[PDB]
RNA sequence: AGCUAGUUGGUGGGGUAAUGGCCCACCAAGGCGACGACGGGUAGCCGGUCUGAGAGGAUGGCCGGCCACAGGGGCACUGA
RNA sequence: GUGGGAGAGGGUGGUGGAAUUCCCGGAGUAGCGGUGAAAUGCGCAGAUACCGGGAGGAACGCCGAUGGCGAAGGCAGCCACCUGGUCCACCCGUGACGCUGAGGCGCGAAAGCGUGGGGAGCAAACCGGAUUAGAUACCCGGGUAGUCCACGCCCUAAACGAUGCGCGCUAGGUCUCUGGGUCUCCUGGGGGCCGAAGCUAACGCGUUAAGCGCGCCGCCUGGGGAGUACGGCCGCAAGGC
RNA sequence: CCGAGGGUAGGGCCCGUGACUGGGGCGAAGUCGUAACAAGGUAGCUGUACCGGAAGGUGCGGCUGGAUCACCUCCUUU
RNA sequence: UUCUAG
RNA sequence: GCGAGCUAGCCCUGGCCAGGGUGAAGCUGGGGUGAGACCCAGUGGAGGCCCGAACCGGUGGGGGAUGCAAACCCCUCGGAU
RNA sequence: CCGCAGUGAACAGGCUCUGGCGACUGUUUACCAAAAACACAGCUCUCUGCGAACUCGUAAGAGGAGGUAUAGGGAGCGACG
RNA sequence: GUCCUAAGGUAGCGAAAUUCCUUGUCGGGUAAGUUCCGACCUGCACGAAAAGCGUAACGACCGGAGCGCUGUCUCGGCGAG
């Protein structure tokens, strides 16, 4: 599972002010986190369809997130994917 | 490539260290070369598990460790076994390739009880021996012949068969 | 539910009152479609006309405009 | 964000009695079992009942509830492993990042199919017994596919609350669960019941709207033939859109 | 060279159309039966599966648009 | 258990 | 008693199939999704697979019937890693 | 550019429409018959725990099989649906 | 409604190569069609396992039809070895 000192890890990763503890920043590197260590959990464990559906929500509310970055600024975007690596 | 090899270990305190994948072509088992300590080795049964870096054996003593074996005495209840050491040392008493072996489902004084993996049950005997693990044999089953005749390619008679003759011919035929 | 070889564009050029792949050469390949393309069914389009409290329904013969056809199917001449 | 909290949401592994039917031993008789009354059936080669032992699936009593989770179907002996949703408090952080969604894309009862285990019990089909006029059904005695699991395929239904989603406005009394508080009660979610306004053709809904208003969606528009025929897509097929 | 027309071949959209046959609707009324509304007599309806002169029945799932106290466990409250 | 239509 | 230098087999051990055609697993790259399914394009080269010589055969017709011959000649045909 | 002809000669499929059986490449009755006959990949019952079971053998013994119930033998059909 | 039997043919098929009454009766194909092919089906005697209905591809298998083409034939008539 998620650390809860590894979760801050991250937050102070991504965070371009210190004190960010939510913004764009922060949910799409929690979000992306929380989507490959619950897809590394579906591919064993093949049959998980209720948490399968709860991921792909999750899927999308990454995405509008992404969304509205590229609609207000997308330069800080093409850093945002490039140092996450998502998109192909 | 035509030959056999090993089948039934009875030299332990050994080292048992899985040697390979040689997958086998004559008798449905397939294994790998058992690297002892000395050096002295052995294309082993086929009882799937026990990766590449090979790592077992067996011995007097004990050690489940998946696959190795021991005689009956030293074995667990519930478990499921292959080579099938029926009489005292007789080596394999059963289990080629026959994946699911026999599990020593309840065993009595000098005498162990063993589900007779064929489709039976009764029991063997003292010291009498068995390596558990399972067997290797990929359901060695199904595979399509199709367009052809595999048989043939069989090398494995097409001593093919009849039945309806012309005749009045061969024994109980 | 796919549609396309003159088909989409370009260079040069024939022809025409002169634009235009309009016809041709050579070149690169695009052009289109659910904001319904290709196909099928049917059709003279309107001013006006009948009806309708109305919005909206129908309809557009004679009068008028533009257009089409001259038994069916084409082509050229003379020529503003 | 952080800090708590609840739950039969899920899926992987694992263990736990209770009983059920079969199997070996003990004991011990003459009857059992069965209905509306019988009969078929079992049993003197000793059954039914009790004792003890075994093996095996399959569920999972009490707690358990008019209660809970969940997107829909649907989900309950304990165990731990990954994991989803969802709820109070701090008001810290981003800064309108939104609400609906043709098609798609995924799920998704139970029946069924495909192959590969397994099959204690239940059980269409089929088999007897009864039955009546007739018994292809109700009732009783058997018993197979399935029901069980892995994996892949179907996706249908009174799939129900017969009632899209979102936000916002319009008295209350009352039962219960969850989260917080100055915890005789106030607070936010969630569940049942009554009930003012109001809607209604009718019942009845009634801040869990069938009230009042805003978005965007799907569906209506006479009864049978029909949800069928034909063309098209899909499934191994039964069918299905 | 382009081309009106004519030919042989190949397909596509459709109307006609046929021994025969599936069903569907009428029609005075015919036979055989009870399925259904009162538990329609086994409550009914449904997805599906098998079977049965025919309505239907039995099984797995379920929905009540199922209801009485002719019986049990209790519940819920002054 | 069954007993047409007006 | 006699025989697989007949023929049907079976064991052991060598040799042999001129050319050509079709283009599955794969691996490379690109393709809307989370990874993928999965699509396409390249490469690729399987199959008792196709077209056919030698070689194996011996339907279908022709000749031959004191034949060339106690099964052969002619046209034809199937198989062809 | 030429002839009636331009793989010029020579080696080189007739195609189609339909039905029945067996699926299919096959294999076989040497000197008539290559077929809807056997063979099959594939299904189902099934005897067998080994020193197997069946086959040769007067007793050894070989076979089976250095196989071991995804296996070995007995079989009626002979994809797949 | 019954008499006997252990029950007393079910799903698919049908004059099939199991149907002699028969060139069965209707349909199509034709100038006529006792072969076909479709349909009925009173199945002289199909039927699920020596399977049953069908089935793409596949066959020197068997039977039915159309175009193409030729002395196969309307008698041929000439010629070469």
């Amino acid at each position: 599972p998620i650390t809860k000192e590894e979760k801050q890890k991250v937050i102070q990763e991504f965070a371009r002010f210190p004190g960010d503890t939510g913004s764009t920043e922060v949910q799409v590197a929690l979000l992306t986190l929380r989507i490959n260590r619950l897809s590394e959990h579906l591919k064993v464990h093949k049959k998980d369809h209720h948490s399968h559906r709860g991921l792909l929500m999750m899927v999308g509310q990454r995405r509008r997130l992404l969304r509205y970055l590229q609609r207000e600024d997308p330069e800080r975007y093409r850093a945002l994917i490039e140092k996450l690596g998502i998109r192909g | 490539q035509y030959r056999i090899i090993d089948f039934k270990r009875d030299k332990d305190g050994i080292p048992g260290r899985v040697a390979t994948i040689e997958y086998d072509p004559n008798r449905s088992a397939n294994i790998a070369l058992i690297n002892y300590a000395d050096g002295e080795k052995r294309y082993i049964i086929a009882p799937k598990n026990l990766k590449v870096g090979m790592e077992i054996m067996s011995g007097p003593d004990a050690d489940i460790k998946i696959g190795n074996a021991l005689p009956l005495e030293n074995i667990p209840v519930g478990t499921l076994v292959h080579n099938i050491e029926l009489k005292p040392g007789r080596g394999g008493q059963l289990v080629r390739a026959a994946g699911t072996s026999a599990q020593v489902l309840g065993k009595e004084g000098k005498y162990v009880i063993v589900r007779l993996a064929s489709g039976e049950v009764r029991m063997i005997l003292g010291k009498c021996r068995a390596t558990v693990g399972e067997v290797g044999n990929g359901g060695r089953t199904d595979k399509p012949f199709v367009k052809a005749g595999n048989k043939h390619h069989k090398m494995k008679a097409p001593n093919v068969r009849g039945v309806a003759m012309n005749a009045v011919d061969h024994p109980f035929g």
